[PDB]
């Protein structure tokens, strides 16, 4: 695989091979996000969840939330890719947590990224001080916090008010990956997934990671591209027998735009590289990872 | 409030 990358990189081709993805990328219609009622409820008026694949909160009133549903049939993982909830969708967002059984939230954002508001502060940040979303009844607490040096994970309690049934929700955090950018490092990123992985919130018993970033196309597609891969790799027990490029527009089949810029594209195959390591055999590639991370102060 | 600013 490394043959292909070392080729894009002499002949300089990615910006072309992000483009020719743009082109040959799944157009599906997105009447449901285009409605009026539901105008304040899309973070921005270019990304929409299709129709198809979008997720329906279980409401009468109105189901409507830009989340969609990537379900990988041969790598056999499902994603949630979603926007930064709003102010007024906080609610939904953990309502949809609530009814797809997601045991794990990983946010690639942050609050605030270079000015502009991206994310509503949705999680609680103080064990003391949890939050109420009376709208979907819902009640959701910070149990405790694992502080790294570039992401966090905290222990979250999610409360069904109706029902007194209570879920632990896993909350990883990635802060220093910025908006159309790419990480430090593939090390950094692999780590951070590993984490994810080791956690069981990606395991089938539970339902799907909810992945988000600003608008939930662009790092939380190199996110769930890289996985899927990386998951692909394994099963088919074949290293080179992935194609990226096949694997996103599979992906981009059930949200737009998934990977944003072309350099994020070059890291995704960056990141698949140095993770064929550890599928390979080399098991011990992993703790590498961890030093290589600075995850420690 | 475009994605593509």
């Amino acid at each position: 695989m490394e043959k292909e990358f070392e080729q894009i990189d002499k002949s300089g081709s990615w910006a072309a091979i992000y483009q020719d993805i743009r082109h040959e990328a799944s157009d599906f219609p997105c009447r449901v996000a285009k409605l009026p009622k539901n105008k304040n409820r899309n973070r921005y008026r270019d990304v929409s969840p299709f129709d198809h694949s979008r997720i329906k909160l279980h409401q009468e009133d109105n189901d409507y939330i830009n989340a969609s549903l990537i379900k990988m049939e041969e790598a056999q993982r499902s994603y949630i890719l979603t926007q930064g909830p709003l102010p007024n969708t906080c609610g939904h967002f953990w309502e949809m947590v609530w009814e797809q059984k997601s045991r794990g939230v990983v946010m690639l954002n942050r609050v605030m990224e270079k000015g502009s508001l991206k994310c509503a502060q949705y999680w609680p940040q103080k064990e003391e001080k949890e939050m109420i979303f009376e709208d979907t009844n819902l009640k959701l607490t910070l149990i405790s916090e694992d502080i790294k040096s570039y992401y966090t994970v905290r222990q979250l309690e999610l409360e069904n008010l109706t029902t007194q049934e209570t879920r632990e929700i896993l909350h990883f955090h990635y802060t220093t990956w910025p908006a159309f950018g790419v990480p430090e490092s593939p090390a950094s990123f692999l780590n951070f997934l590993f984490k994810v992985r080791e956690s069981g919130s990606l395991s089938p018993e539970h339902g799907p990671v909810v992945v988000h970033c600003s608008a939930g196309i662009g790092r939380s597609g190199t996110f769930c591209l890289a996985d899927t891969c990386l998951l692909l790799m394994d099963k088919r027990k074949d290293p080179s027998s992935v194609d990226i490029k096949k694997v996103l527009l599979e992906m981009r089949k059930f949200r737009m735009g998934l990977i944003a810029t072309a350099d994020q594209l070059r890291f995704s195959y960056l990141a698949v590289i140095e993770g064929a390591k550890f599928i390979m055999g080399d098991s011990s590639v992993q703790d590498q990872w961890k030093e290589l991370s600075h995850e420690d102060l | 409030e475009y994605y593509k600013v």
